[PDB]
RNA sequence: GCGGGGUGGAGCAGCCGGUAGCUCGUCGGGCAACCCGAAGGUCGUCGGUUCAAAUCCGGCCCCCGCAACCA
RNA sequence: CCAUAGGUUAAUGAGGCGAACCGGGGGAACUGAAACAUCUAAGUACCCCGAGGAAAAGAAAUCAACCGAGAUUCCCCCAG
RNA sequence: UUUUGUAUAAUGGGUCAGCGACUUAUAUUCUGUAGCAAGGUUAACCGAAUAGGGGAGCCGAAGGGAAACCGAGUCUUAACU
RNA sequence: AGGACCGAACCGACUAAUGUUGAAAAAUUAGCGGAUGACUUGUGGCUGGGGGUGAAAGGCCAAUCAAACCGGGAGAUAGCUGGUUCUCCCCGAAAGCUAUUUAGGUAGCGCCUCGUGAAUUCAUCUCCGGGGGUAGAGCACUGUUUCGGCAAGGGGGUCAUCCCGACUUACCAACCCGAUGCAAACUGCGAAUACCGGAGAAUGUUAUCACGGGAGACACACGGCGGGUGCUAACGUCCGUC
RNA sequence: GUUUAUUAAAAACACAGCACUGUGCAAACACGAAAGUGGACGUAUACGGUGUGACGCCUGCCCGGUGCCGGAAGGUUAAUUGAUGGGGUUAGCGCAAGCGAAGCUCUUGAUCGAAGCCCCGGUAAACGGCGGCCGUAAUAACGGUCCUAAGGUAGCGAAAUUCCUUGUCGGGUAAGUUCCGACCUGCACGAAUGGCGUAAUGAUGGCCAGGCUGUCUCCACCCGAGACUCAGUGAAAUUGAACUCGCUGUGAAGAUGCAGUGUACCCGCGGCAAGACGGAAAGACCCCGUGAACCUUUACUAUAGCUUGACACUGAACAUAUGUUCUAACGUUGACCCGUAAUCCGGGUUGCGGACAGUGUCUGGUGGGUAGUUUGACUGGGGCGGUCUCCUCCUAAAGAGUAACGGAGGAGCACGAAGGUUGGCUAAUCCUGGUCGGACAUCAGGAGGUUAGUGCAAUGGCAUAAGCCAGCUUGACUGCGAGCGUGACGGCGCGAGCAGGUGCGAAAGCAGGUCAUAGUGAUCCGGUGGUUCUGAAUGGAAGGGCCAUCGCUCAACGGAUAAAAGGUACUCCGGGGAUAACAGGCUGAUACCGCCCAAGAGUUCAUAUCGACGGCGGUGUUUGGCACCUCGAUGUCGGCUCAUCACAUCCUGGGGCUGAAGUAGGUCCCAAGGGUAUGGCUGUUCGCCAUUUAAAGUGGUACGCGAGCUGG
RNA sequence: UGCCUGGCGGCCGUAGCGCGGUGGUCCCACCUGACCCCAUGCCGAACUCAGAAGUGAAACGCCGUAGCGCCGAUGGUAGUGUGGGGUCUCCCCAUGCGAGAGUAGGGAACUGCCAGGCA
């Protein structure tokens, strides 16, 4: 009996948001894409799959299988999420341009 | 329960068996005994075997 | 109205079968009872269960013997 | 009248015999976002079992879902 | 276009009724199972077609058991 | 009548007369009786035959075992005191 | 002109009374609504039962409709209610246990009856051989309870001053000791009865056991005694024995 | 406008208007095994289905669930096709065991396989939903926070919706549970199962006023038809038989019939209905039946219909199983000609579709559209709750057994060592001494003697230990079983001893599971291994049999089926006072009313008047208990009319005490002769309010009184 | 035959604890050594073997002593079977049985077989 989790519910045990209230606003604004377009709070996260997520400046892309209902410390949050090499090339990526830009 | 059953199976080759029970979680060690078999009629080894 | 009691096992017909001074055929079972509250003395055996049966014919007899005053149950061969 | 709950300031796993932890709230440090460290319960109250109760049982207080119906 | 369909006439037969029995085409439920669906009731009640004084079946591509019987139908046992 | 129990204010009967409810068929066990007696008895059918024929059959005389099989024994077991 | 207005015929049926074995199986009387319309009516036709029709109420479908009427399966089934008809003689219960989609039925046992067989088989009394752990009693045990003695230790804290020796309590006091109670799930004691067995005399229509034919019954009530529940309330309810 | 003909005429149905959705015509849909017909002799400005119900202002958020529409990237998946493996049989080869070609045959099922489902989007005038908790300005604007698909916008609001409730305030009235208007604390309004207004209309619901009056205080009289008398005709329901009284008691517990007692000449006629649990209808309410019906659904099992694919009707070429083209099957509810006096039908010519469509067999999905059924029992009525088998203790009354929805706890296991044997050992607790070490660690000694331990509840056991440790081992063996216990039976349990073989011990001996009592599942149907026991002509095999053994939380635990949930107020049948609701009956916990002792209040004083902490009674009067009468009928609340009784007295009457100056009171005692309101609100009894009176009594009488009235 | 000692029993607290005293010729115990038979989840403590220098210290046996344990009358009381009765939640009466606790008191065991040392 899998227990289903909610979008926002996953990205406030990610601790990216300070609120899960936070979160759902992101993704009602549209900033929160899910595999890279616009995606309604209600989706469901699913192991392997794309979480194209925009939070603050810079995108993150994981496809991480282990989901957790509970929010963790930090330290278990970098394995909550996966955070594949090419969204770390990507995620640095971003940080050299704003840094350019600042 | 927890504990499934097994066949103790004669080694004289003559087919006669025994059953018995264990839990495989703590022994997962073979079970071998000598225990009497009527048809050949001698104390012989008997080992288990699959129910 | 709910209660938790209702709950009762079967009566196991203890006590003592065959009393003092009663002709017994070999094997017959003198007293069943939980634990050896009476103990095995001549020509009578105890099983498993505790029960008490005469190992050969005769007149069966209680008596009180030992330190701890216990009884014991004998077959008087007749 | 029947069942559930009563856990740091709030929300919570746990916990369900084996020395109490996580997020937010506060402070401080790293550095709006994010990361680290610390104070923070005494487990609703009183008893019992156990070598030992957050844990297990009996009663007590409050709040929750119900039913209190046909004549 | 031959021809066919079609039309007129003529001769023969049919048509409808009848209690039961017989053959065939369809075919229930109540009920019993102490409920009920597999099943039973039951190929029964009922509907329809057809024929006769009877109908149906009938002359082994059948049984048997290494010996044999010799179409079909009906009755008594085999046998609850 | 039904009931633990009904004068009961429990049920039925206005009265009279007539009708109205454990039967019939088959099969099995037991009792009594009758025949025969390690034998008993026929059914259909033939028969004008309540006769006679018909003995195809059923029951028991021998049981044990699932069964082959064995038999006053058999089965169980390698074998039973 | 009007699904207009008032109002007779005509259609309907809102209120009251009468009637309720009626004048009438839905009416009469006085009031009431529509009355050129989605109106009303005569004559004939079509829709047929799990079907019709329904401006929709489960309404109507020949005084019958949550599935018409008639005939047939049909004597459906009915663990249910009622009834069961002449006479005498002998015997004579049960309302309990077990199991049941079982609780108001049925099956086995228990109880009744008829027949066959069988032993002093059975009952009372006397004596003898038995185990018990109930009434009672007791507090060693398990719990509970009151008072007092000493007091380990501790609580308000300290003389002492590291302490020991002890200082008073707002004082609390463990275990032990002396005295008093309480218990269905306390027992170091323990009856009367009852029950099992053995022997003996008297009495009893074999009263006892086994096999077979036939059942009925498995709704019980009150009273005495021992009890749970109840309020040591009930003509209350559930057990044991009579 | 329509409606329950025969208790419901309405707020219900319909209505014009609005919206969604289907339908390209051989339309969709419907009746129909099919042909056909309606739709319609219509053609999207038409027809069908669904929801709302003129008109005015608007119809907010949510697509997670269910439904509908759309999609292909993937997984699963039927019929069909039958690779591989295994088995059976035997011409042969071997001496025998046994091996085994071809054919035939039993079995597993590789590959192909559409829709659906899983999955992804859209749709709410589709079915639907519009939540919690905490703090914050007494409320809680506002914020925080959990969850969800997202948490009620506009409007309205004690309403046809509001339990607390007769909500709070104001008008009307002297008095207003109704009404009217505002407030918002909306238990539980809300936007086409539409929200809010609205002129008109209503045999519609609620309220107020003028006028009117016999509705009423309170009835009086009169006119007619019955009622009454005479003549003629002449019913009915009911009925065990009656020589058919009241009271108190008794009693299957509410008596004309019984006990005691009182009263009573026999019999009509006119009237009233308190009783004959009066007549009428085998209770309609409640329960029971392993009853019925009809209805609902994501109960079970089917099935019409819809839908998918394979094969057949069903063909040809060309290119790469797919596509293009073709005509010859097939369709034509296109045109024309003929039979023909004919919008049927058939034949012919032609055109258009064309191997598609359509139909048959098989097959997956969907399928309350339709059908048969199920939906347990105990139960101090039923339902809801709890329980259903097994073990331990008590109730259980000193053998066994013994019920309750009695009081208390456990079980659905564990273990190849926690079993067998041989050898060895003895605990809890406390005191003293001793490093960390302290109340409790291990060491030594002493006291004590089983208060420890038992793998798990409790009881009974346990020192010869059944408790703890070690060595060796598998008796946690195979076949039997004298006798006995316990059960209705099925079965369950104890067992010395015998045979074969084994373990431990030097031997005597012990060992057929564990200290014992719970740790469980019948039969059927199948599965696996062994055994010719049987083997439907014979030889084999298949199947069956015997032995071992596996598959049920069949837990409703003696197990109904492999497979099952609800409603009925539209109801119906057989039954019960075996069993509830009203009333009566039994009891009196509670209720009411008395009384006892006396702390205290009363400035002092316990008792003038109250009386705490406790105690003892009376009545049968409320709330309740039982289920004894009535379920082949005992009508229920309130009002009207008519009353009768008790006294625990509201007034009038007499009197003691007083914290009684008088009047006026408080309390208590005696007393039942007579008396003992009108109104508003509401169905009210009750109750609040207004105004009176000397007073506006408390109760019984089937909570008096419906064969006396009504019917809120 | 008497005393004493060891083993095996009968009986299972009148028989067991406490306190005091006494015993070494024989017996028992302690004791000496342990490489070895044998053993320490370490230890010659236990178990085991090889011995007889010392002693009766501890234990053991024996004698005495009521501070305990224990046994325990008679009488009464409680209870109760059968029958009768009352003011009936409990009693009473006739008759049969008759406790428990407590009191007076008893009590420092008795006894069988074999073996050994002394007289």
């Amino acid at each position: 009996p899998a227990v289903e989790v909610r979008l926002d519910k996953w990205l406030w045990a990610a601790r990216f948001y300070k609120t899960r209230a936070l979160a759902r606003e992101m993704i009602e604004g549209g900033k929160v894409h899910y595999n890279g377009q616009r995606s309604k709070p209600s989706k469901i996260v699913e192991l392997n799959a794309t979480l194209t997520l925009r939070q603050g400046n810079d995108e993150r892309t994981v496809i991480v299988k282990a989901i957790t209902e509970q929010r963790r410390p930090a330290s278990e949050a970098a394995l909550l999420y996966e955070e594949t090499a090419e969204s770390v090339e990507k995620r640095e990526k971003m940080a050299l341009a704003r840094k350019l830009n600042a | 329960g927890i504990r499934e059953k097994i066949k103790l199976v004669s080694s004289a080759g003559t087919g006669h068996f025994y059953t018995t029970t264990k839990n495989k979680r703590t022994k997962p060690e073979k079970l071998e005994l000598k225990k009497f078999d009527p048809v050949v009629r001698q104390h012989v080894i008997y080992k288990e075997a699959k129910i | 109205g709910s209660t938790r009691n209702g709950r009762d096992s079967e009566a196991k017909r203890l006590g003592v079968k065959r009393f003092g001074g009663e002709s017994v055929l070999a094997g017959s079972i003198i007293v069943r009872q939980r634990g050896t509250k009476f103990h095995a003395g001549a020509n009578v055996g105890c099983g498993r269960d505790h029960t008490l049966f005469a190992k050969a014919d005769g007149k069966v007899k209680f008596e009180v013997k030992g330190p701890k005053n216990r009884k014991f149950i004998s077959i008087e061969a007749e």
